């Protein structure tokens, strides 16, 4: 295409902490969700006995 | 209610053990959106 485009390390490390952040918030928020599958599961467990 | 809870029993098992058996897949995942965002800024459709 004849458009001109660049790198740099800075973004490699800008890309890790974008993965490092975005990872804790959704592994957190995600994984209190699937916290909350268990708490399904202890609704389930609950009931049965 | 047990079998009023049968989609509701199923999503609560099998979403928690889908993300989870692809927890790993997941983090794959992450990193597929992450590389997308901080590299592929300045790209064209065909490209993007």
């Amino acid at each position: 295409m004849r458009r001109q485009v660049y790198v740099t390390p800075k973004s490699f490390l800008s890309y890790l902490n974008s993965y490092k952040t975005l990872y804790i918030e959704k592994y957190d928020e995600l994984d209190q969700q699937e916290e909350s599958f268990k708490i399904g599961l202890n609704k389930i467990q609950e009931a049965t006995i | 209610l047990i079998t009023s809870l049968s989609g509701e029993k199923d999503r609560w098992g099998k979403g928690a053990q889908d993300i989870s058996d692809q927890k790993r897949k997941l983090v794959g995942n992450v990193s597929l959106s992450t590389a997308f965002i901080s590299y592929c800024g300045p790209f064209n459709a065909e490209y993007r």
